[PDB]
């Protein structure tokens, strides 16, 4: 499922802002 | 309603032209606990000695700011924050600086980030998500009317107050601009395609971000995700979106209009402006005035245990606040 793929991803925690 | 926004603009302009400065000092507070961090700088729970009130203090290391080339952004943040005034925007109480840091003391919103509740519960029901969405819609309407662009919408920057209402914090990327801007800033999952493609963009990016937010709230996961940002950008650029089977037909319709890759078709950027959003069927049962007046009973009220309680925030590693004996970057932050 999409949910399972998300939960297994490396971006489930707090996401940092960027300024590239 | 242009009447309200009109007089609100007079207030804003007055403060935008002549910002308040140095309205407090470090020794007036007792530093208690770190509430959260970001790309740089932390926010601490502090207690004001004379009043006994609790506040949230954003601390910015002047040297890191310059290293990351965020001087102008940091100056926008403070100048804009001290001039705005809206029910769903965090209040800036004091601001000041010393040899090493920049400080912004805001009202303490005890309910925690929407992020934590969202991840814990999994996802919000449509009526619950709609409640929060309405507040953002009004907030963006207010901000844009002042020629301001927010640029950093995400659950991590949204706080829940004691009444279950939203408080938008972090104006780190907020900017006052008539026309277009080009900075590549924000959060990967929330970037509008035009930003990624470096085409020059406007307020329309906030509306796209709202689309991503509503989607994340209702689904429990963002519409575009992967392990590396670059992989995320490729998906955003494609515009291919999949909706969970539980999404209502109206919700999906609203979302296809907000997550519209083509600026000429994106809701909020059209002729009727924000009204295309407020009038959409998904918001049919939304009483805009009642929300503004905070008369609607919140679907979720965070557990609060007296002033100073931080049980709604994760724990972070604490660290000394260092203040050099020498003044750092004095000229760069003169106006702060
Ligand atoms: N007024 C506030 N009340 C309570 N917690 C806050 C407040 N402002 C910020 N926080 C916490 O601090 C974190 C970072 O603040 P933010 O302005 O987003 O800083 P940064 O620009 O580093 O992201 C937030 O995600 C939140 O958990
Ligand atoms: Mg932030
Ligand atoms: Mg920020």
């Amino acid at each position: 499922t999409t949910y399972a793929d998300f939960i297994a991803s490396g971006r489930t925690g707090r996401r940092a802002s960027i300024h590239d | 309603v242009k009447e309200f926004l009109a007089k609100a603009k007079e207030d804003f302009l007055k403060k935008w032209e002549t910002p308040s400065q140095n309205t407090a000092q470090l020794d007036q507070f007792d530093r208690i606990k770190t509430l959260g961090t970001g790309s740089f700088g932390r926010v601490m729970l502090v207690k004001h000695k004379e009043s006994g009130n609790h506040y949230a203090m954003k601390i910015l290391d002047k040297q890191k700011v310059v290293k990351l080339k965020q001087i102008e952004h940091t100056l926008n943040e403070k100048r804009i924050l001290q001039a705005v005034n809206f029910p769903f925007l965090v209040k800036l109480e004091f601001s000041f600086k010393d040899n090493s840091n920049l400080y912004m003391v805001m009202e303490y919103v005890a309910g925690g980030e929407m992020f934590s509740h969202l991840r814990r519960i999994g996802r919000f029901s449509e009526p619950h998500a709609r409640f929060y969405a309405a507040q953002i819609v009004l907030t963006f309407e207010y901000l844009h009317s002042l020629d301001l662009i927010y640029r950093d919408l995400k659950p991590e920057n949204l706080l829940i107050d004691q009444q279950g209402y939203i408080q938008v914090t972090d104006f780190g990327f907020a900017k006052r601009v008539k026309g277009r801007t080009w900075t590549l800033c924000g959060t990967p999952e929330y970037l509008a395609p035009e930003i990624i493609l470096s085409k020059g963009y406007n307020k329309a990016v906030d509306w796209w971000a709202l689309g991503v937010l509503i989607y994340e709230m209702a689904a429990g996961y963002p519409p575009f995700f992967a392990d590396q940002p670059i992989q995320i950008y490729e998906k955003i650029v494609s515009g291919k979106v999949r909706f969970p089977s539980h999404f209502s037909s109206d919700l999906k319709d609203l979302l296809r209009n907000l997550l519209q890759v083509d600026l000429t078709k994106r809701f909020g950027n059209l002729k009727n402006g924000v009204n295309d959003i407020k009038n959409h069927k998904w918001f049919a049962t939304t009483d805009w005035i009642a929300i503004y007046q905070r008369k609607v009973e919140a679907p979720f009220i965070p557990k609060f245990k007296g002033p100073g309680d931080t049980s709604n925030f994760d724990d972070y590693e604490e660290e000394e606040i260092r203040v050099s004996i020498n003044e750092k970057c004095g000229k760069e932050f003169t106006e702060f």
